[PDB]
């Protein structure tokens, strides 16, 4: 089938920087490419509606090209108004077809996150689940690895983690990770540990505690 | 003179239901326009849906969809529709109607404002708030954290401030993330001053206005 | 309810076409139709192609047996016509547009590879690519006119220049090949490369 890739999944650049998105057609059938930009909780806006014609009141600094199956969105100068996620289109006749997306964020010093472990609210022994909570606090970029170590093995499956928004003050990102069990799998093992990887921790830090010791 | 779309319909179905949505066309002759119709999964990308052909009533559906959707359009009152039967979880989106000119030859210029189609066999339910306890042992110097746990609700969204809000610098109100339940689950951290917590005790304020649920909880540490 | 004609056309050219604010829709079709309007004019300014009729009349039964066009459909439509031109040996010919008039007339666009310069690549009798216009006067003759610029590519005509400079034994490998142009969009480079006996 017809498929848009669409690179890079994310950039990184700074107010001023010239950024440039490109995406590939798997074949050379339709020159009908657009190129649209949303923010979040809103609706996409059309930039580009040819393969290169600027559409009606989009800024000057949008810019399209095309290079047998390579299509290019280019910003001049990078405002603050255009940080958003990025989506090329293809019309294939029937087959409207969109690239992956690319996430426009805010350049930024790397910073290590604070990490932060919880175990079980004392309520939540009395209804039978369980959830250990591993915070990561105010670091960059986003690329993060939690590892859950129950008595020194990984589990998969029970944990799922969520990712703030880029801070709208520092320009950082918070995670999440839950770890959720059973009352008894919790009361069976001792030792709960969550070990992060981030770029700017030069060697992984692990939270840990034991389950009742204050 | 930019006179726009409103989607009308979409709301919460369970597996195996129907729903039908509107699109109103506002200013604008659809018979030169093609109606088309794009969902986006929840935190995910674009995937186009159906589309009607301009002037004749072609009709084009994507293979995801094909052979439980139906498009159409009333000329009359200038409006699209979209019949979603034989619902399954996948389908959970949010759904634009948008215009293009002509025929597959050019961009989605007008779209939407949106619609909400959640999937599931659901239960409006109200949350349960668990503290999230302070370290004793400092863990990073001179600031130590806290939070609330709203673990098991059902529909979007939840609100959770703290102490009414009074403390705003330095809450993290995470995304929420749905369970192998159909129920979501969020945390709500902040990071205060380590002096300042045997001082001041902090109290979430979490919401969910569809279930009319209010539970303010205070957290302390062990 | 049907697709009544399939036009195939080869584009190089240039375009233009600007834009402007103020899109009150009820105007704004002004602009969506002075695009199918240009795209109208393109389309007889521009130069037919080299398919023939039963080819036209096999794409266009491909068309009429299924009622609606889809672009699988259109696809196999692409995959007929580049099979029709890589057999009579133009290597180098691609499908790369299907725009529309409307739903019932496919505009088909092809880039047949045309030639916009010759090029002739000396070796030496080890491969060393060397310089030399010595040879260039009696190369130039014995090459068909149809390899010249203004013409599409056609394998054929390499096998003639491959045979008549061959025949004169002046060197101990000849090749013809094609290049994609990059200072011309779908123009071609036809390059003959000679390395030296010794």
């Amino acid at each position: 089938d017809i498929q848009m890739t669409q690179s890079p999944s994310s950039l990184s650049a700074s107010v001023g920087d010239r950024v440039t998105i490109t995406c590939r057609a798997s074949q050379s059938v339709s020159s009908a490419v657009a190129w649209y930009q949303q923010k979040p909780g809103k609706a996409p806006k059309l930039l580009i509606y040819s393969a290169s014609s600027l559409y009606s009141g989009v800024p000057s600094r949008f810019s399209g090209s095309r290079s047998g199956t390579d299509f290019t969105l280019t910003i001049s100068s990078l405002q603050p108004e255009d940080f958003a996620t990025y989506y090329c289109q293809q019309h294939f006749w029937e087959l409207i077809t969109f690239g992956q997306g690319t996430k426009v964020e805010i350049k930024r010093t790397v910073a290590a996150p604070s990490v932060f472990i919880f175990p079980p609210s004392d309520s939540q022994l009395k209804s039978g689940t369980a959830s250990v909570v591993c915070l990561l606090n105010n670091f960059y970029p986003r690329e993060a690895k939690v590892q859950w170590k129950v008595d020194n093995a990984l589990q998969s499956g029970n944990s799922q983690e969520s990712v703030t928004e880029q801070d709208s003050k520092d320009s950082t990102y918070s995670l999440s990770s839950t770890l959720t069990l059973s009352k008894a799998d919790y009361e069976k093992h001792k030792v709960y540990a969550c070990e992060v990887t981030h770029q700017g921790l030069s060697s992984p830090v692990t939270k840990s505690f034991n389950r009742g010791e204050c | 003179s930019e006179v726009q779309l409103v989607e009308s319909g979409g709301g919460l179905v369970q597996p195996g239901g129907s729903l039908r949505l509107s699109c109103a066309a506002s200013g604008f002759n659809f018979y030169y326009y093609s109606i088309h119709w794009v969902r986006q999964a929840p935190g995910k990308g674009l995937e186009w849906v159906a589309s009607i052909s301009p002037y004749s009533g072609y009709t084009y559906y994507a293979d995801s969809v094909k052979g439980r959707f139906t498009i159409s359009a009333d000329t009359s009152k200038n409006t699209a529709y979209l019949q979603m039967n034989s619902l399954r979880a996948e389908d959970t989106a949010v759904y634009y109607c948008a215009r293009s000119y002509g025929w597959a030859t050019y961009g989605l210029d007008y779209w939407g404002q949106g619609t909400l189609v959640t999937v599931s066999s659901a239960s409006t339910k109200g949350p349960s708030v668990f503290p999230l306890a302070p370290s004793s042992k400092s863990t990073s110097g001179g600031t130590a954290a806290l939070g609330c746990l709203v673990k098991d609700y059902f529909p979007e969204p939840v609100t959770v401030s703290w102490n009414s809000g009074a403390l705003t610098s330095g809450v993290h109100t995470f995304p929420a993330v749905l369970q192998s339940s159909g129920l979501y689950s969020l945390s709500s951290v902040v990071t205060v001053p380590s002096s300042s917590l045997g001082t001041q005790t902090y109290i979430c304020n979490v919401n969910h206005k569809p279930s009319n649920t209010k539970v303010d909880k205070k957290v302390e540490p062990k | 309810d049907r697709f009544r004609c399939i036009n195939v056309g080869l584009m190089v050219q240039s375009k233009p076409i600007e834009m402007d604010s103020d899109m009150t829709d009820k105007e704004k079709l002004e602009y969506y139709r002075s695009l199918e309007k240009d795209y109208k004019r393109r389309i007889d300014r521009a130069r037919p192609c080299l398919l023939p009729a039963p080819v036209y009349g096999e794409v266009m039964q491909m068309l009429r047996d299924q009622g609606k066009v889809s672009a699988r459909l259109l696809q196999r439509i692409r995959d007929r016509v580049q099979k029709w031109y890589h057999d009579e040996g133009y290597a180098c010919a691609q499908v790369v547009n299907f725009g529309n008039l409307n739903t019932k007339e496919v505009v088909c666009e092809v880039v047949e590879g045309d030639i916009t310069q010759l090029v002739i690549q000396f070796q030496d009798k080890l491969g060393n690519v060397v310089e030399g216009n010595t040879q260039v006067p009696v190369v130039r003759r014995e090459l068909p006119k149809q390899l010249r610029q203004g013409y599409v590519f056609n394998i054929e005509a390499g096998k003639k220049a491959l045979s008549n400079i061959n025949s004169l034994g002046l060197f101990s490998n000849i090749e013809v090949n094609p290049r994609p142009d990059e200072k011309n969009e779908g123009g071609i480079i036809v390059e003959i490369k000679l390395k030296e006996l010794e």
